[PDB]
């Protein structure tokens, strides 16, 4: 057992996400055939609640051959549904979502996770503005607009040990994570993060006992122009597409 | 299952038999994400070996070990079924993959050789977890002795023969023969190293890295300038990668030819290498046994103007980067082993006293 | 008197930057064009006032590139010739210049068809199923290659002259004309040097001794083949051929920046470090076994008897 | 100093006896006398007087040869170095053929133990002996095989590049044997061997087991410099060698290197 | 059109002190060779017709000079144009002279007077034109950089700075300083105005050859207060656009301090700024030819090296030098008409002409100026500077930073003897 893949079932004010969005065919059918084509034998699957709790019944009309159905509180995100199924996982996390429409190919993000040892690798394609390296793999700083009172700030180690940073603007999370068993045991060790989405920015590469094993821990992602994923912020190309 | 990997490219006439693959693809586009056929530590072994981040000879065999002590340690057993059959009929596709993957150092070789030696006498009456025990216990025995002290006894018999004032010359990247510079540099020899260094790997950057944060003098250049720069160098220190019966050196492909310049130049060559690295295999040629590279690599940029950008197109057109040759035995002086020093006649000498005969 | 000057200052800062002309027949070209312009815009009483003219106009072009001994040893040409017309006439104003017009003019008659009597000969040296090796990038040996394949099937090795890929041009020539080319490096020589054949390769200055200068690393090329009994192929010119002796002199090879072998983004350790780039090298004469040039086939047994026909020895100096 | 005086009474009283022999016999002599590996010890580290290389060489093959049994050990080891040199002849003189001329260092008791062995065996050859001067050794090599009844002729020192044509076979013997094959020997064995080398003679190196000396030296200078005292000594390349002449039989320069390795030093 | 370009052959940073108070600084030899002539050289094989020399503080040295230089020869084809005025004391007053005399016409070179550089500029220039052409007249000034290491020892923390631009059409969009910051903040409004792909680079040396249009003279005479190019360039990204060309292969850089000094001077002896290497001769003076031989060994005429004295690696030694016996020198660079005496060292130090060294010194990483004289069992530590005839007496060791000149307020000594003050 290499990975076993989480489904979340949380939002992050266009359409709800989890029954709602139906744009040719049913929304959460899709990460499980991403699942269960590239082996994923055994499948866990999170609830939710936000819908009051409603997105079961949805929830169990995929017919998987082997699912793990959880009920869970209204209020949480991800990191407390990391949380709350930690005593049951053993080996690495691979986190997706149920609104999730992927067309790329998941093993090139996993090798992106093996060969280079990483502790994390995400995917991502063309608010949030990603700096990565001129090779395109290692992501370097990440930050949003809001929490940022002066524009952004960059330390100058990284500069050394990185002349030149490829900056993105226009990319979008497709919520396809690769955690290591240490991610998981420091969001239990510090249970004030919340929403995964917003840990990705602490995650101390840098100069600063946060680290379980110069010597540091490798994060990765790919950035695709080829292989449509799901998109709702410009909805142009999103409207105009073709689901095979 | 496991299927092989496309051949990329127009091969050379006299290397058709011979596997070309390239870095731009992988063969695990195919298979599961839960690697359940080949193991997870053995398909990150074969992504980490195919993407070039694992290049040096010892550090192959290395993580070699370390994966194996992964997979001996997810290890289970079947009913009715003796751990010393199973486990020899599972790890066979295993270094299959590792084969399809990237082509196979004799260190590796042997290697599995050993590792198939002792796993084969494993008695039927040892448990489980005991057998688990021994076998990572003897995989951690054996890297401990046959890595750290025969560098420290090749490096105290390299030691012994440089003296004060004298020029080395090196090539490539391999760890033994800077961690012999080093170890000569700390106890208080004075020299100064002229790196020579070839494309399209470029790995002589590593050495000239590690003797400038070692604080030696440092002198780098290229194969053409080798031979401008022999007639002042007086020592040529070289990495082998394997030894052969008749005596001949494996190692980087700009190894026979700057030992035969020279020897033209009257320069005594050095080859460093551990006695597990030895083959009772033997070639005479870089023709009948050899690694081929990307022929995507031999392609720079020299301005504007590459040229063999699209050398597919052309039909008459042929790439090629060789790996590894082998060295007549009369070309190379030293073989310096943790047993002594030996010439290189003494290579089947060594295969048969460590051969327990 | 300004236009001559001014052209003279721009040769000579051209040979000073770099290599200008890009060919060493158009360089030739122009040597023999400013030695005419230089004597047919001027005034001399005695020839030997004409030949210290062009003595000192042609030690300022040597101290400019004394790597480019084509302009050098054309100058000694051109003053041998000039020396034979007096020797001539000894036995004179107008006559004498005339005779050095049409005797200047009869050396670019020469000079034109050099490479085309090379590959006139070129049959006489390549047989069917043959594997050839060359270094570096010269027009005369792809032509002698582009020739030989046009009655002939057989194969060539280019390797790359690596200071900089100047034979993957030569490589992609070839393999427009179907020569069925192999490319590899400088590290494959001498493994792959058990399956050549021939080596035929090009010069930029054939020396007194019958020794040689040209791309770097074909003196490796030269040691393999003298090890693999394989016989070498010089396919050069009569304007390479210079009676610069070896270790008369300095400055034998040309240095250029070390950012071809090692990049300015290297890091801290480019201050502890000594980079050196010779692009050329020395091959001695018993690393050879024949040289060919318009004329016939010479061995290098025999380049000081063209030396004394083409060179006389008051001259070496320059 | 009674050790060199033992030593010099053993090498004085018979003048074609070795020194490593009497060095060997000195060392039995003292464990004669634990306290007696003690007295071993303390006149191996005083018997620093001899700078030949088959001393040391000796010496250093005793003290691994050592470790109540140490005296009958030494007993048999100096009865195989004595009973040695008959084996050397033996194996050695049967490739002499009729009619050869004979390449010969300076003087050795063993080429003298295989040429009286030759002439023992009814066969005719004639000998060229290099005079090999930095004292007149050569000669006194010329006068012990005329008193042998064999046509010699005293040869210059800077003719073995003249007399290298007609000279069909070269037999030396050396001094001291390192590990690939090569010998230490008196100066002129080096230029001696590239001109036979040269002229595609086959080269002979006729020494005893005792000779196997753990060094390997790549250049000149890279024998040491205790051994060298114009230098007494050269190195010959085991390229330049053709066969080998020991007790354990007629070996390949390749096999001496498999002799020390399953010795360990 | 015919290339022109503006020489600023004074930069007016007081940096150099109390070096530049004797001569000026672009007279001052890397090895036995001015500023002014490797500038000049660079502009004449870049490929520009016509120069503008504006010499101000010492002009009439710069004149007396570089009259005498190939440069001022008739047969020469870049011609110079002498400019002296005593009013302008800044970098935008000599762009607003150039301005007011209408002196250019269209897509002249901005360099200063000490830039060190081989780099074919005809590429940006090219690119410049057709930048120009294509947004009609709107490519500002085009800042040429390297390819470098944030690490590498030529670049300084006073000479290092990031910048972030368009990584498709090539276009600055910051500028600012990595002097005293560790932390860099960008603005915000960097990114909207460039979406083509942007990127941040740290690995640029500023090789200060930005090439420019007359279109900066007129906004240098719109706007009083800019003083230099730095705060040119600052006020206009933070308000007309300015781009960028890279290169990659070509050496470029201009001193600032001694350590920018000693650095392309390394540069220089170790040929990474090819062709421009001294023993090609490039400046016509009959006595700065040198014999290049192993290890970028410069052996001038008439040196005469003493018995023992050891020339290992980049050494350069000037016509007429006089060398003593058992002597070890390495990395330095010895002017013409030295006198070194016996036993002595010299590591990674730069020696003027008309020294006059004595035995037993030992002299290290230093620099000293032209007609000195060291006493002998003197021992100068590193970053040591001595400036035009300064006697130093015997027995006396030097520290670390130690200045000393006979000028009394900028040095650590006066015109007095160095045994006793």
């Amino acid at each position: 057992m290499e990975f076993q893949a989480v489904v979340m079932a949380v939002g992050g004010s266009s359409i709800p996400k989890p029954l709602l969005p139906v744009g040719n065919k049913p929304l959460i059918w899709y990460p499980l055939n991403l699942l269960e084509r590239v082996g994923f034998e055994e499948v866990i699957v999170v609830t939710t609640r936000d819908v009051q709790k409603a997105l079961c019944a949805e929830f169990k009309m995929k017919m998987k051959p082997d699912i793990v159905c959880i009920p869970d509180d209204a209020d949480m995100g991800t990191a407390d549904s990391l949380r709350y199924i930690y005593p049951k996982l053993k080996t690495d996390v691979l986190v997706l979502s149920c609104d999730l429409i992927t067309d790329v190919a998941l093993h090139e993000v996993v090798d992106l996770f093996r060969a280079y040892d990483a502790s994390l690798a995400m995917l991502m394609r063309k608010r949030d503005f990603i700096g990565v390296d001129s090779t395109g793999k290692r992501l370097l700083f990440m930050a949003n607009e809001a929490d940022l009172d002066e524009e952004l700030v960059i330390k100058g180690s990284i500069l050394q040990k990185h002349p030149r940073i490829r900056f993105h603007t226009g990319l979008v999370d497709a919520h396809l994570y690769c955690l290591k068993k240490y991610i998981v045991d420091f969001l239990m060790e510090n249970g004030s993060i919340t929403s995964i989405r917003s840990e990705l920015i602490p995650y101390l590469v840098r100069k600063q006992s946060a680290s379980s094993q110069l010597k540091s821990l490798d994060i990765y992602s790919f950035i695709t122009l080829n292989l449509a994923p799901y998109d709702a912020c410009w909805n142009a190309c999103r409207g105009d597409r073709w689901e095979d | 299952q496991v299927p092989t990997r496309k051949d990329y490219g127009s091969k050379v006439s006299l290397f058709s038999h011979l596997p070309q693959y390239s870095r731009q693809n992988s063969l695990t586009q195919f298979m599961s994400i839960p690697s359940s056929v080949i193991h997870p530590a053995m398909v990150r072994l074969g992504l980490q070996y195919s993407q070039g981040l694992v290049s040096g000879s010892n550090a192959r065999c290395i993580a070699l070990l370390r994966a194996l002590q992964q997979v001996i340690q997810d290890y289970t057993t079947p009913p009715n079924e003796e751990l010393s059959r199973d486990l020899v009929n599972k790890l066979k596709p295993y270094m299959s993959f590792l084969t399809q993957c990237r082509p196979l150092s004799a260190s590796m070789h042997n290697a599995i050789k050993f590792l198939n030696k002792e796993i084969t006498s494993v008695g039927s009456s040892k448990r489980e977890e005991e057998a688990k025990s021994e076998l990572r216990a003897a995989i951690d025995r054996y890297v401990q002795e046959k890595i750290v002290l025969a560098a420290q006894a090749i490096s105290r018999f390299a030691y012994q023969k440089i003296s004060n004032g004298d020029v080395i010359l090196v090539y490539g990247c391999s760890s033994l023969v800077s961690r012999i510079l080093q170890e000569a540099w700390t106890e208080g020899r004075r020299f100064r190293v002229v790196v020579v260094d070839s494309r399209p790997w470029l790995e002589g950057r590593h050495t000239l890295r590690s003797l400038v944060h070692a604080g030696v003098p440092a002198s780098y250049l290229l194969i053409p300038a080798a031979s401008y720069v022999l007639p002042e160098v007086s020592k040529v220190l070289l990495g082998a990668h394997a030894l052969l019966a008749n005596g001949s050196v494996m190692s980087r492909v700009g190894t026979a030819q700057l030992a035969l310049v020279a020897r033209a130049h009257n320069v005594p060559v050095l080859v460093c290498c551990e006695t597990y690295k030895f083959c009772e295999r033997v070639q005479t040629d870089a023709f009948v046994s050899n690694e081929l590279d990307d022929p995507d690599d031999l392609q720079c940029k020299r301005g504007e103007h590459v040229a063999l950008a699209n050398w597919q197109n052309h039909a008459s057109l042929r790439l090629l980067n060789l790996v590894y040759d082998v060295t007549p035995p009369e070309l190379v002086d030293l073989v310096i082993t943790e047993l002594g020093m030996i010439p290189c006649s003494s290579v089947p000498v060594v295969l048969r006293v460590k051969s327990s005969d | 008197g300004s236009e001559l000057s001014e052209r003279i200052e721009s040769f000579v800062e051209t040979l000073k930057r770099g290599g200008g002309p890009r060919s060493s027949e158009e360089m030739a070209r122009e040597t023999l064009g400013l030695l005419r312009q230089i004597i047919t815009d001027h005034r001399w009483s005695n020839a030997g006032e004409l030949m210290e003219l062009i003595r000192r106009e042609g030690r300022r072009m040597t101290a400019a590139q004394p790597s480019e001994t084509t302009v050098g040893n054309m100058v000694r040409r051109v003053l041998k010739i000039i020396r034979e017309e007096y020797g001539r006439l000894h036995g004179h104003y107008a006559q004498l210049q005339s005779n050095i017009i049409e005797a200047i003019n009869e050396l670019l008659v020469e000079l034109e068809g050099t490479m085309e009597n090379i590959a006139a000969q070129a049959l006489e040296h390549i047989h069917s199923n043959e594997v050839i090796m060359t270094i570096g990038f010269s027009r005369t040996v792809e032509a002698f290659l582009k020739e030989a394949a046009r009655k002939r099937k057989f194969h060539v090795i280019v390797a790359e002259c690596a200071p900089f890929c100047q034979g993957h041009e030569m490589a992609v020539n070839l393999s427009k004309a179907g020569i069925e080319t192999t490319v590899m490096t400088d590290a494959a020589i001498f493994a792959v040097m058990s399956r050549v054949n021939k080596v035929i390769i090009g010069t930029k200055t054939i020396l007194a001794n019958g020794a040689l200068r040209a791309v770097t690393g074909t003196h490796t090329l030269a040691l393999a083949a003298k090890h693999h009994s394989t016989p070498l192929i010089v396919c050069a010119p009569m304007f390479k051929l210079s009676p610069q002796f070896p270790n008369e002199e300095d400055s034998f090879h040309k240095f250029v920046a070390p950012e071809e072998v090692l990049p300015f983004t290297e890091g801290d350790i480019l201050e502890k470090v000594s980079v050196h780039c010779p692009v050329f090298d020395y091959v001695p004469p018993e690393l050879i076994t024949l040289f060919i040039s318009n004329i016939g086939g010479n061995a290098p047994s025999y380049i000081y008897r063209l030396m004394s026909e083409l060179y006389h020895p008051d001259d070496h100096v320059l | 100093k009674e050790l060199i005086e033992y030593f010099k009474s053993q090498m004085k009283e018979d003048p074609d006896m070795a020194s490593a022999v009497a060095a060997i016999r000195t060392l039995l002599e003292f464990l004669k006398r634990g306290l007696r590996a003690n007295l071993t010890s303390a006149i191996e580290t005083l018997c620093g007087v001899d700078s030949s290389v088959a001393v040391s060489s000796g010496g250093e093959l005793f003290l691994r040869f050592i470790s109540k049994i140490m005296i009958e050990r030494g007993e048999l080891f100096l009865r195989r170095i004595s009973l040695s040199r008959n084996k050397i002849a033996d194996l050695c003189h049967t490739f002499i053929k009729d009619g050869a001329t004979i390449l010969t260092h300076a003087y050795s008791r063993v080429v003298l133990r295989v040429l009286e062995a030759a002439v023992a065996a009814k066969k005719r050859f004639s000998v060229y002996v290099t005079e090999s001067q930095p004292d007149l050794s050569g000669k006194k090599m010329a006068k012990a095989l005329c008193h042998l009844n064999v046509p010699v002729t005293v040869v210059l020192d800077a003719a073995v590049g003249y007399i290298m044509e007609k000279a069909d076979l070269v037999i030396v013997g050396a001094e001291g044997v390192v590990e690939n094959g090569g010998i230490i020997n008196k100066i002129g064995t080096n230029q001696m061997a590239v001109c036979a080398k040269a002229q595609n003679k086959p080269f002979y190196v006729v020494a005893e087991s005792f000779k196997f000396v753990r060094l390997f030296p790549l250049n000149q200078q890279d024998v040491p410099d205790k051994f060298k005292y114009h230098p007494w000594v050269d190195y010959t390349a085991p390229s330049l060698i053709t066969l080998l002449f020991t007790d354990l039989g007629v070996l390949t320069p390749s096999a001496v290197s498999d002799e020390l390795i399953k010795l360990y030093l | 059109p015919p290339l022109q370009a503006v020489l600023v052959a004074d930069s007016f940073d007081r940096r150099f002190f109390p070096i530049s108070k004797d001569q000026p600084r672009v007279l001052l030899p890397l090895a036995n060779v001015a500023l002014i002539d490797y500038t000049l050289e660079f502009l004449t094989a870049t490929g520009v017709q016509e120069t503008f020399v504006f010499c101000c503080w010492k002009a009439a040295q710069i004149k007396e000079h570089l009259l005498k230089s190939k440069w001022c020869r008739p047969t020469s084809l870049n011609v110079v144009r002498i400019i002296t005025s005593e009013l302008y004391r800044s970098l935008g007053d000599v762009l607003r002279d150039v301005d007011a005399k209408a002196l250019v016409r269209s897509d002249f070179l901005l360099v200063y007077g000490d830039v060190i550089s081989n780099i074919n500029i005809t590429r940006a220039l090219e690119e410049h034109r057709l930048r120009r052409k294509l947004e009609k007249n709107v490519s500002v000034m085009t800042m040429i950089f390297k390819e470098s290491s944030p690490s590498h020892p030529t670049r300084c923390h006073e000479d290092n700075v990031v910048v972030a631009v368009d990584s498709t059409t090539n276009r600055v969009l910051h500028f600012q300083k990595t002097q005293g910051l560790r932390r860099f903040a960008f603005p915000l409004s960097l990114f909207q105005g460039s979406s083509d792909g942007v990127e941040v680079r740290y690995d640029l040396l500023d090789c200060h050859i930005s090439i420019c249009s007359p279109q900066v003279a007129q906004l240098f005479t719109d706007n009083f207060d800019y003083q230099t190019r730095d705060d040119f360039v600052r006020g206009l990204l933070v308000n007309n656009q300015i781009h960028m060309h890279v290169t990659a292969k070509e050496y470029g850089a201009r001193v600032s301090n001694l350590h920018m000094y000693s650095a392309v001077c390394a540069d220089v002896i170790r040929r990474w700024v090819y062709p421009l290497t001294p023993e090609a001769n490039f400046t016509d003076s009959t006595t700065q030819s040198c014999t290049h031989s192993r290890h970028n060994i410069y052996r001038g005429p008439e040196v005469s090296l003493g018995h023992g004295s050891i020339l290992e690696e980049n050494v350069l030694l000037g016509s007429g030098t006089v060398i003593g016996s058992n002597c070890f020198i390495t990395n330095s660079v010895i002017g013409p008409g030295c006198h070194i005496g016996d036993n002595v060292v010299l590591d990674q130090t730069y020696l003027w002409q008309g020294v006059r060294v004595a035995a037993g010194a030992q002299i290290h990483q230093s620099l000293l100026c032209d007609n000195a004289e060291v006493k002998e069992r003197v021992t100068l530590k590193p970053r040591s500077v001595l400036t035009s005839q300064v006697v130093v007496g015997p027995n006396i060791t030097l520290p670390e930073g130690s200045v000393i000149s006979l000028h009394p307020p900028d040095a650590e000594e006066d015109e007095d003897d160095g045994e006793f003050s």
